[PDB]
């Protein structure tokens, strides 16, 4: 799996947690990829690197 | 934020 991270890290397994910008570009990514955490999607807003 | 999970 790919997501829109510059580094992705090409997570492989069962199971992918993912989580959209909200900042506009509207893309997905790995929330490893971003390093954030499950509450932290559900709860707050993300806004990418370039969207920031 | 929308989050989504794979399988
Ligand atoms: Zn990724
Ligand atoms: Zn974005």
């Amino acid at each position: 799996s790919v997501c829109a991270a510059q580094n992705c890290q090409r997570p492989c397994k069962d199971k992918v947690d993912w989580v959209q910008c909200d900042g506009g570009c509207d893309e997905w990514f790995h929330q490893v990829c971003v390093g954030v955490s499950p509450e932290m999607a559900e709860n707050e807003d993300y806004i990418c690197i370039n969207c920031a | 934020a929308r989050t989504a999970q794979t399988a």
